């Protein structure tokens, strides 16, 4: 369910030139704002980073 | 500049519309305020010392 | 003063922009006094109260309810109005657009309905976002109280037919109330509910008092002093009306509150109280139609 | 009054793999024969 929701949209006409890293090298391409209540039961059952 | 998969067969020819589409910026307020009492007007200026 | 901003919505045309250039100095009504407002609180489409378009009653309920604002400077993306109802008395001079009478050096002008004048005059419509700004008419207190009681009197002769009420001279001018060709047939259907209000509050009370006062005085300082200042007035009205009309206490006193409840409605409805004053400086003391006037805050 | 009127694009790499052979330069040609001997 998430993985299509992860890419139902399409990438914008945008290169930021200032990227948010992943401590290795990896650039971040999404945000996924959620509520506090949903984020709890989502993380502990659908692993993790 | 959208791609073209320019076709075989006698179906007529593809045509690149490299159109300029515009958008429109909104305007927002974002207002904030704070009180100041009847005293501290002579104070913070230098009157009532 | 405390200038309040009304937000211009998205894409309008240049005549819609020029429609915003023919309104610099009008009168605007708004529900709340938030420092940033939108155009959705302004339009005549924001006056719906029962799912239908309001009448001149339904406007004058809101015209006595919500708050006047006068646009000093027009803007792209904003509307600056320094509102009247905020500020101390006789401060914050503002500027209005006159309509056909004078607005003399005094008079304390009053906002009121458009269809007492030309209905599709000052009903300025935005074409792009498709809304309607029906600006009220600023009439001074004597003539504003004059014309409001004439058309409802003209509504009576238009109600159940068989002089001509419409001449009404001003100090100099002859004021043509009748805009005949298409307006007056729309007049008696847009003051339609309102005439019933001026009637039913008269038919109830007079037919209540003529079974109140005969039921009073014998059911004593108010007794003999009832007709003391009403000698040959109320007994004469008891002689005239009770003869050519018809003639129960527990529904009666129940009807006593209900009529007088409707009476307290109409006093807030009618009589058009002054809100802003013309008392200018160094003017010609006499304003003309389409010309500005320095207008000061409180009556 | 703004930029970002730019997108970029190309497509190769797999554009030769599925193709899985190629003769380039066909001249003015009339008939192409390939015969099989099994």
């Amino acid at each position: 369910w998430l993985v299509d929701l992860t890419t139902a949209t399409q990438p914008s006409v945008a290169v930021p030139r200032l990227t948010h890293a992943d401590t290795r090298g990896r650039p971040v391409d999404g945000v996924l704002v959620t509520t506090a209540a949903i984020k709890q039961r989502l993380l502990q059952s659908f692993l993790k980073v | 500049h959208q791609p073209l998969i320019a076709r075989d067969g006698p179906h007529p020819v593809e045509q690149p519309v490299h159109n300029y589409m515009t958008k429109v910026i909104d305007r927002r307020a974002l207002n904030a305020a704070f009180s100041l009492a009847t005293e501290a007007i002579a104070l913070l200026t230098g009157e009532a010392l | 003063c405390f200038e309040a901003d009304i937000a211009i919505p998205s894409g309008i045309s240049r005549p819609d922009a020029a429609a915003l250039q023919r309104c610099e100095g009008r009168v605007v009504f708004l529900p709340t006094i938030r420092r940033q407002l939108a155009l959705a609180d302004v339009a005549h489409e924001s006056f719906v109260s029962g799912g239908v378009s309001p009448d001149t009653l339904g406007l004058l309920l809101a015209y006595r309810r919500r708050f006047p604002a006068v646009i000093t400077r027009v803007l792209p993306t904003r509307i600056v109005a320094c509102p009247v109802d905020l500020g101390l008395t006789h401060a914050g001079t503002v500027n209005l657009r006159n309509t056909s009478p004078v607005d003399l050096c005094n008079g304390d002008p009053v906002s009121l309905v458009p269809p007492v004048f030309e209905g599709q005059a000052t009903d300025v419509r935005l074409e792009s976002l498709d809304l309607t700004l029906r600006f009220p008419v600023p009439l001074p207190t004597p003539l504003a109280r004059e014309i409001v009681a004439r058309l409802v009197a003209r509504g009576i002769r238009d109600l159940n037919p068989d002089p001509d009420l419409n001449v009404l001279y001003y100090n100099g001018a002859r004021l043509s109330l009748v805009a005949d060709v298409q307006q007056l047939a729309s007049v008696n259907t847009e003051l339609r509910s309102l005439v019933l209000n001026m009637v039913y509050s008269i038919t109830e009370g007079t037919t209540l008092i003529l079974t109140l006062i005969p039921r009073l005085l014998a059911l004593g300082y108010v007794n003999a002093l009832l007709q003391m200042q009403s000698v040959t007035r109320e007994a004469a009205q008891l002689i005239h009306p009770e003869a050519p009309m018809l003639m129960r206490r527990l529904p009666l006193y129940e009807a006593l509150v209900a009529w007088l409840a409707h009476a307290g409605q109409l006093g807030d409805i009618l009589a058009l109280a002054p809100a802003v004053r013309v008392c200018t400086f160094d003017g010609a003391a006499v304003v003309q139609s389409g010309d500005m006037a320095p207008v000061i805050r409180y009556p | 009054c703004n930029t970002l009127s730019l997108v970029r694009f190309l497509e190769l790499g797999l554009s030769v793999a599925c193709v899985c052979t190629k003769f380039p330069e066909l001249a003015y040609m009339n008939e192409g024969r390939v015969q099989f001997e099994v």
